[PDB]
């Protein structure tokens, strides 16, 4: 995990 | 300049070539992009909350189109390919890759450059929702947070949280008190608000969470009334049940969670993926020695003395009906 998004 | 002129001359990865050739289509913005200078810059970068060192630091370093000609097509066309999506909470996320620090102080704060050089657009959009300019202004001091953030992370200058402040940036982020609230949409497009809780702003105590939920449904009726969400939905370290273990009754978080509904399964226990979330909100963890983190609040202690007895944190979903 450690990236946000969201999609 | 072309993509790969720019892509070599900024030092970015290979993978980003794809962005670069999608910004170069693009093209730049119809109304040019706009840097403050001087006092008009320390006015607005004091408005966002920026703290001084750093907007010192901004204002000295503002890239110029002639000697930074790679970084400066780059912030134009990032601009753009923000502006394109004002409004529009379907579009992903993409602030662009971070920019190598080798480039110096105008390749760490870039997306300090981007933010604001899109503070008037945003504002515009605001108004054209009859938007208060109180919650205009309120919504966007999270630069400062950010800014803020990344000094105590890294050391240094900067804010590496571009795909966030794209909400923030398109008018689909609105903070209301202590909560913020996003236009978002389910996987079976169904409207729903996402909340999330901003760093700055003191503890999450209930009367001020209360008073943001009572605010958000008059809020996006009356200015996006097409939305009709009547549901807000979350996810977070904080709807961890497993935090019960540790916190007391008289936690924010405990308390305020038990409002809750989880609509996810249980996690499996080996899954440690919201491990880094619960690592980055606590402590802003950098890659560092784990009991080498500080241990002042039970919160601190609870997060490594899971991690140390071999277990995992887990990142819940789920929704609270808005009043
Ligand atoms: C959200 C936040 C404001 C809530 O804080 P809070 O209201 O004080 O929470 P609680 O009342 O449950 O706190 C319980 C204990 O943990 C401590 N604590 C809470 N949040 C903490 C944090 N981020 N870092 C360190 N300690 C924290 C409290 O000081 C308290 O300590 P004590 O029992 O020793 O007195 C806080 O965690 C925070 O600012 N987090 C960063 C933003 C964030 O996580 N947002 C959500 C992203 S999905
Ligand atoms: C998502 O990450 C960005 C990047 O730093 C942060 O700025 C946001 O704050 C993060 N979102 C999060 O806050 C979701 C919280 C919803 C939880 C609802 C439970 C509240 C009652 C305990
Ligand atoms: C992230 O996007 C998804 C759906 O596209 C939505 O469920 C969620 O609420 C979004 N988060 C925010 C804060 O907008
Ligand atoms: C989630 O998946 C998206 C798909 O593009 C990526 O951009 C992101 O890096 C993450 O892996």
């Amino acid at each position: 995990x450690y990236x946000x998004x969201y999609x | 300049m072309d993509p790969e002129t720019v892509r070599i001359a900024l030092g970015l990865e290979e993978r980003t070539a794809a962005w670069l050739t999608e910004l170069d289509e693009l093209g730049p913005p119809a109304e040019p992009v706009r840097l403050p200078r001087g006092e008009e810059a320390r006015d607005l970068l004091r408005r966002l909350e920026v703290p001084e060192l750093d907007a010192e630091e901004i204002v000295a370093a503002a890239p110029d189109p002639d000697r930074d000609p790679a970084l400066w097509w780059l912030l134009e066309r990032t601009h753009h390919a923000i502006v394109r999506h004002m409004g529009d909470h379907r579009a992903k996320p993409r602030g662009g890759p971070p920019l190598p620090y080798e480039g110096g102080a105008a390749a760490r704060y870039f997306h300090v450059y981007v933010f604001l050089a899109t503070v008037p657009a945003v504002r515009r959009f605001h108004a054209e929702r009859g938007i208060p300019d109180e919650v205009g202004w309120e919504t966007l001091t999270q630069l400062g947070e950010l800014v803020a953030i990344h000094r105590r992370k890294y050391g240094q200058g900067g804010m590496n949280m571009q795909w966030w402040t794209t909400y923030h940036l398109r008018g689909i982020l609105y903070r209301l008190g202590r909560l913020q609230f996003s236009l978002a949409t389910g996987k079976d497009g169904t409207p729903h608000l996402g909340l999330a809780v901003p760093e700055w702003g003191g503890p999450l105590l209930p009367k001020a969470y209360d008073e943001s939920l009572h605010r958000a449904r008059p809020f996006f009726d009356r200015h996006f009334p097409e939305h009709g969400a009547r549901v807000a939905w979350g996810s977070s370290w904080m709807l961890d049940p497993q935090l019960e273990e540790y916190l007391t009754e008289d936690s924010n978080i405990i308390q305020l969670a038990r409002f809750w509904t989880l609509t996810d399964s249980a996690p499996e226990p080996g899954n440690a993926d919201g491990d880094s979330s619960i690592l980055e909100f606590v402590f802003r963890y950098n890659g560092q020695p784990l009991d080498e983190l500080p241990q002042r609040s039970s919160l601190e202690r609870a997060v490594i003395a899971h991690l140390k007895a071999g277990r995992h944190w887990h990142m819940r979903t789920g929704f609270v009906k808005l009043p």
